[PDB]
DNA sequence: CTCAAGTACTTACGCCTGGTCATT
RNA sequence: AAAGACCAGGC
């Protein structure tokens, strides 16, 4: 659906967030620019964590809906639960 | 006897629960609720 | 997709080695799987 | 007595002789662990018992337990990629491998 | 032709360890 | 040795 009129949660679901944190985690770990500044951090699941609470993460997430419609919220758009 | 600024901190947090309170979207409620639907029957007796 | 006449048997599938494996025998011989087996039995009689 | 600081415990411990047997039932020949060993000749996943090197089951239980969590990819490394992969070639009219 | 009252299928926890035996 | 059956046993 279009930018307005948009329905879900604007929270984050627990889902997505373990998720795109994987994801973010497997690009960081092969070679992705990293986001926010790492302070000797070598870790790529640590990084992706860091770039998650700076809201840095370039990933949009497209949330299908039931009826076949989908709706594309960016993760600096959803507001993190913790 | 609660004070303004209390009140409006009670109500900031009461909003922000709650809204942690609501199911995600995407679990998997159907075999969340099978599995705590068995697990008692589990510690049920066969017998009455 | 599938009509009255493919119901009844007339070309039978010959599943591949995968689905029955032969086991080697320490190299001397080589055993059948029970599909195999009865395969055999099947193309006997067909033949027969 | 404490046995490392040495003083005396508060409450009075019960001590006696008693008979205990050692049981068959022994860790070193329980403990088993798999990483990539041996597949079975006819599903091509992992191997049965310990004694063959192979993998614990991961049983319909099990699944349905990591449903409950939610874990569909974690489900879908340890239903097909930690157990055997594979790949197929599928024409696209007809829906049959190629 | 068409309704209730007899005859067939189909299934009964989760793994885990091992030892023995007949065919191959 | 292969899968099949049986048996005994642990939680
Ligand atoms: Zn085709």
């Amino acid at each position: 659906q279009a930018n307005q009129k948009r329905i879900t949660t604007p929270y984050m679901t627990k889902y997505e967030r373990a998720r795109v944190l994987g994801t973010r985690a497997l690009q960081i770990a092969m070679c992705a620019p990293v986001m926010v500044e790492l302070e000797g951090e070598t870790d790529p699941l640590l990084i992706a964590m860091k770039e998650l609470k700076a809201r840095k993460i370039p990933i949009i997430i497209r949330r299908y809906l039931p009826d076949g419609s989908y709706e594309d919220w960016g993760v600096d758009e959803l507001i993190i639960t913790d | 006897r609660l004070s303004g600024e209390a009140f409006d901190w009670l109500l900031g947090e009461i909003e922000s629960k709650f809204n942690q309170a609501i199911a995600h979207p995407g679990e998997m409620v159907g075999a969340l609720a099978a599995q705590s639907l068995g697990e008692p029957a589990t510690q049920m007796t066969l017998n009455t | 997709y599938a009509r009255p006449e493919w119901m009844i048997v007339t070309v039978l599938p010959v599943p591949p080695l995968s689905v029955r494996p032969a086991v080697v025998m320490q190299g001397s011989a080589r055993n059948q799987d029970d599909l195999t087996h009865k395969l055999a039995d099947i193309v006997k009689i067909n033949n027969q | 007595y404490n046995g490392f600081t040495g003083r005396k415990i508060t409450s009075q411990i019960f001590i006696g002789p008693t008979y205990y047997q050692r049981l068959k039932h022994m860790v070193d020949d329980k403990i088993h662990s798999r990483a990539r060993g041996p597949i079975q000749i006819l599903n091509r996943q992992p191997m049965e018992g310990r004694s063959r090197d192979g993998g614990l089951r991961f049983g319909e239980m099990e699944r349905d337990c990591q449903i409950a969590h939610g874990a569909a990819q974690f489900l879908r490394e340890r239903l097909f990629e930690a157990s055997d992969p594979y790949q197929v070639h599928v024409c696209n009219l007809c829906g049959i491998m190629a």
